[PDB]
RNA sequence: GUCUACGGCCAUACCACCCUGAACGCGCCCGAUCUCGUCUGAUCUCGGAAGCUAAGCAGGGUCGGGCCUGGUUAGUACUUGGAUGGGAGACCGCCUGGGAAUACCGGGUGCUGUAGGCU
RNA sequence: GCUCAGGGAGGACAGAAACCUCCCGUGGAGCAGAAGGGCAAAAGCUCGCUUGAUCUUGAUUUUCAGUACGAAUACAGACCGU
């Protein structure tokens, strides 16, 4: 087993990452960050949900895996096999230490690494599920369930962005039709009026 | 028995009680630490001032 | 495929070298030592003699360094010697000698030390260098700026050093890099220097071709026969030119002609023209596309 | 009508015999280059110790000689008389150069001093143009410019024209 | 306790800036330091001979001695209680002319020209520096327009 | 208008490719007797002047890359000082002063010193 | 006097790796050692010549009491090297 999160909850220390200075770190419980039908086009999943943080706190690697599996298997039960794509948007890069007793005292109590923890800011996104506009009241439930495997306060926000892109939902398909945006797998490539002109003629071929 | 290792707590307060006095700056600073070729020549120039006294 | 070494990050991180070093002209490792002054001298100008041998010319200057850019007091080119006698052979050791001599005579005339510090009048090639006289102004001391040219024995820059030395300039040097220095014997033959100074290594090669093949002579010495300057004219043509340079080194300038102010280059294109070009290009692409399909 | 300052000369013919062994064995290896060229060769020390072949650090394993001018075309002529004016197209380098390695050294017209034995050598031809020399000055150096460089399909169509040589693939 | 030593905590201090590495410009060596001119100290990594101690990097003193390669500075260094004006020998690559005195000497020369001119006429020139005074009365013209009203924007949860 | 020699600041000057270069220059170029140095006159040193702008170099071009320089990001992030402010806390809001940094959008693309030519 | 690490491509046996040749190469190498800084016609590599790693007063910096040691920086007087 291990300790409670209560012990390692607040952002107390400077970010002490896995380096050539800190070696002897165990592997994180969250390894698979993005799952569902990840190999999906931008157009076919227009809606995007986010679960946004509210406290300045450390979230466990184990809590991120638990929240991912919970959200996953609700969205699998809700919309099925190929009707969503989850990303976990916090990579646990903070080593937490533990001064292990087992007869010493406090003669030089600098800890050995226990595990990895994902340090968060206020308004920073934890997870995000992109799907159809049909599955609007499935995403919110999925992320509302995911909240329970976390400490502190978590808000939910159905975003103005077209899926996992950097552009608003009511500019996107007009900007594709005027060839300012290029479908690029799960994302979109914004190509402005700045390169050579062979770029422009090959675009309008 | 252990003890407190180091501080500089009451020291700012201590320094300012009698005030921080700047170095006693004057006209005519000493020629100690000046280039001793330049300095020996300057001394010959001083020594040989009265030779051209009649024109002065 | 393999990684592109001129990345966009390469260009970001990339720092250009000093312009002269990029172009390939100035050694800044040399300049720092040659140019700057002992800080307990204060605006005492540090004089250096610049000898540069091009494909068809020999450029000899005297400079002192400033923060704006080193100010050239005096200049003597190799294409000024045609005034004084020497028409052909302007990038050889006797040309270098007359140029270095002429630069010394021109300087000493400008600063009024032409009659004081005559110099070595009868040219021999010996270890000469100038003594300053009691009461008179001191001799002009300057240091040779060799440049990038590999300074091995009988380099043409040392001919120019020798001419200026005999002219009255007080250059510090040794006679290890003058011709006639035997590398193995490690002694100095002043006569082999004098042959080089008076240009008989030219005259001996002219004889060598004129007795071996007169058609190989026609190819090599082509412009000597345009003037008819011959192996026994050779010494008289230089020892006359030395006397002519010493008699009158004062430089009469080439006077300015009225300009038409006609331009030869293409001027820098405007923003409006650059934007209209792209408008015309994009227009004519979709002009061609609708007529094609 | 072509510019006479765009001609294509041989800058050097680089010969090397890497025998991979040291001593009196290598002393005899120098004579076959010196007889072939007419100028003395120069030795090359093994770069670092690798034991699998049987070399070690700074021990002399190779002898080489680079020939300029009139004699570079003379030694190349007997190299292609052995090869019967046929090079594989993959012999032609991307930077304009080409080369080959003939099997037996006597074929070039050197008689077999007994025990001087059998050496093989590496012909490498560095193709040039007037003004390729400005990359190695102490004065204002510079890149030779894109129009002036020699391509692979320039180097082979030179070989096709000069020696009437048949450029077989593979 | 810290490790003592001369270059301890001079990692970014004595570094050369980004794309300012390599060859040292020669004007640096061609600037002329007199005995008295006020000079600000800034150590350089490129030149390892004749550096100032990190105590002095960024301090301004005056020149009391000029030798062939270096100048003598008199810098006010603070210890615990007292200030010591103390005499260091620092190479002229680690040295610059302070522009604090090039704003005063322009004042004196202009201040004195304003007393060469306008001493005989009776026209009295105010020489001393005033701090920025309280602003003068004026008429802010509404050239036809009525000022635009700004009302605070309602809240929208962004990211 | 523009080069040469020596430079100052050291990318508004650098890199990729294309076009044009009158006149002197700068060059490529031609050779190896003397100077000098190499395995090799390729480099270096030397003695040349039949050719040639092909290259170096110069000027210009490119919805170029970089570099420089504005705008935006944003009065945002942070921060000096203040409160018997909010909150279980984690952290927030206000008052009093200071105030950035990417993506993203424009504009620019060497200035000049001394000395000497060409037009 | 050269230019490094690494890469592309060619060349008898020869290959992933011996040796030669060209092109790109802002330091991605090296500088005895820990680490940081610094350096490209050099501070690196290779050659040639050497002994300034020598004799001798004072000043100054660093720790600091503004003391010693250690180590260092600018000078001056000699004798020398290149």
């Amino acid at each position: 087993g291990r300790r409670p999160a209560r012990c390692y909850r607040y952002c107390k220390n400077k970010p002490y990452p896995k380096s050539r200075f800190c070696r002897g770190v165990p592997d994180a419980k969250i390894r698979i960050f993005d799952l569902g039908r990840k190999k999906a086009k931008v157009d076919e999943f227009p809606l995007c949900g986010h679960m946004v943080s509210d406290e300045y706190e450390q979230l466990s690697s184990e809590a991120l895996e638990a929240a991912r599996i919970c959200a996953n298997k609700y969205m699998v039960k809700s919309c099925g096999k190929d009707g969503f794509h989850i990303r976990v948007r916090l990579h646990p890069f903070h080593v937490i230490r533990i001064n292990k007793m087992l007869q010493t005292g406090m003669r030089g109590a600098f800890g050995k690494p226990q595990g990895t923890v994902a340090r968060v800011h206020i308004g920073q996104v934890i997870m995000s599920i992109r799907t159809k506009l049909q599955n609007k009241e499935h995403v919110v439930e999925a992320l509302r369930r995911a909240k329970f495997k976390f400490p502190g306060r978590q808000k939910i926000h159905i975003s103005k962005k077209w899926g996992f892109t950097k552009f608003n939902a009511d500019e996107f398909e007009d900007m594709v039709a005027e060839k300012r945006l290029i479908p690029d797998g799960c994302g979109v490539k914004y190509i402005p009026n700045r390169g050579p002109l062979d770029k422009w003629r090959a675009l309008h071929s | 028995a252990k003890s407190k290792n180091h501080t500089t707590h009451n020291q700012s307060r201590k320094w300012h009680r009698n005030g921080i006095k700047k170095p006693r700056s004057q006209r005519y600073e000493s020629l100690k630490g000046v280039d001793p070729k330049f300095l020996r020549n300057m001394r010959f120039a001083k020594k040989h001032n009265k030779k051209g006294l009649k024109k002065m | 495929f393999v990684k592109v070494v001129k990345n966009k990050a390469y260009f970001k991180r990339y720092q250009v070298k000093f312009r002269r070093r990029r172009e390939g002209k100035t050694d800044y490792y040399a300049r720092k030592r040659l140019v700057i002054q002992d800080k307990n001298k204060y605006n005492t100008p540090k004089y250096r003699m610049i000898v540069r041998v091009t494909n068809r010319d020999i450029i000899c200057q005297i400079a002192y360094a400033r923060i704006e850019g080193d100010m050239i007091v005096c200049a003597a080119y190799a294409h000024e010697l045609p005034k004084y006698g020497v028409k052909v052979g302007l990038t050889n050791y006797a040309a270098a000698y007359c140029t270095g001599l002429l630069l010394a005579r021109r300087l000493l005339n400008r600063f009024g030390m032409d009659k004081i510090y005559e110099g070595q009048v009868e040219v021999t090639g010996d270890e000469y260098n100038v003594e300053s006289i009691d009461g008179q102004p001191g001799a002009f001391t300057c240091y040779l700026d060799a440049g990038l040219a590999r300074t091995t024995t009988g380099n043409k820059v040392f001919g120019a050093l020798k001419g200026a030395v005999d002219g009255g300039l007080s250059i510090p040097h040794s006679t290890k890099r003058f011709p006639g220095y035997d590398s193995e014997s490690k002694e100095f033959n002043a006569e082999v220097h004098r042959k080089h100074i008076m240009g008989q290594n030219v005259a001996d090669y002219m004889r060598y071709l004129m007795e071996e093949d007169e058609d190989a002579y026609k190819k090599q010495f082509s412009q000597y026969i345009k003037n008819n300057v011959t192996p026994d004219m050779m010494e008289e043509m230089y020892k006359k030119a030395h006397a002519a340079i010493r008699e009158n080194p004062v430089y009469e300038k080439k006077p300015k002609r009225e300009v038409k102010k006609k331009r030869w280059n293409r001027p820098k294109m405007s923003l409006a023209q650059k934007k209209d070009r792209v408008a015309q290009k994009k227009a004519s692409f979709l002009r061609a596309q609708e007529r094609a399909a | 009508k072509e510019n006479p300052m765009r001609e294509l000369r041989i800058r050097k013919l680089c010969l090397n015999i890497c025998v991979g062994e040291s001593g009196d064995r290598l002393t005899r290896a120098a004579k076959v280059l010196e007889q072939l060229t007419g100028q003395t060769p120069v030795f090359s020390k093994a770069r670092y110790t690798v034991r699998s072949f049987g070399i070690r650090r700074n021990e002399k394993i190779a002898v080489h000689c680079t020939v300029r001018g009139a004699k570079a075309e003379e030694i190349l002529e007997k190299g292609l008389k052995v090869r019967e004016y046929e090079l594989r197209k993959n012999n032609f380098s991307d930077t304009g150069n080409f080369g080959f390695g003939i099997q037996e050294h006597i074929d070039l017209g050197i008689k077999y001093d007994p025990s001087i034995g059998i050496y093989g050598l590496d012909f490498y031809v560095v193709l040039g143009r007037p003004g390729f020399s400005i990359a190695d000055k102490k004065r204002r150096t510079g890149c030779i410019g894109a129009k002036h460089r020699i391509s692979k399909e320039e180097a082979m169509r030179w070989f096709q024209q000069k020696y009437d040589g048949i450029i077989l693939p593979g | 306790t810290n490790t003592k030593g001369k270059r301890r905590g001079t990692r970014y201090m004595f570094s050369r800036p980004f794309r300012k590495h390599g060859v040292v410009p020669l004007a640096t060596y061609m600037r002329i330091y007199k005995k008295g001119d006020i000079v600000d100290i800034k150590g350089m990594g490129t030149v390892q001979k004749g550096m100032p101690h990190k105590c002095y990097h960024g301090k301004t003193g005056r020149v009391y001695n000029v030798t062939q390669h270096a100048v003598g500075i008199v810098v006010n260094k603070q210890v615990k209680g007292k200030i010591l004006a103390k005499r260091i020998n620092v190479r002229i690559e680690h040295i610059k002319h302070s522009k604090s005195r090039d704003s005063f000497l322009k004042r004196v020369k202009e201040n004195d020209q304003k007393k060469k001119e306008a001493k005989e006429k009776g026209t009295w020139v105010q020489l001393k520096r005033q701090p920025a005074p309280p602003r003068e009365a004026h008429f802010v013209r509404t050239n036809g327009k009525e000022p635009e009203l700004l009302e605070p924007i309602p809240y929208e949860f962004m990211a």
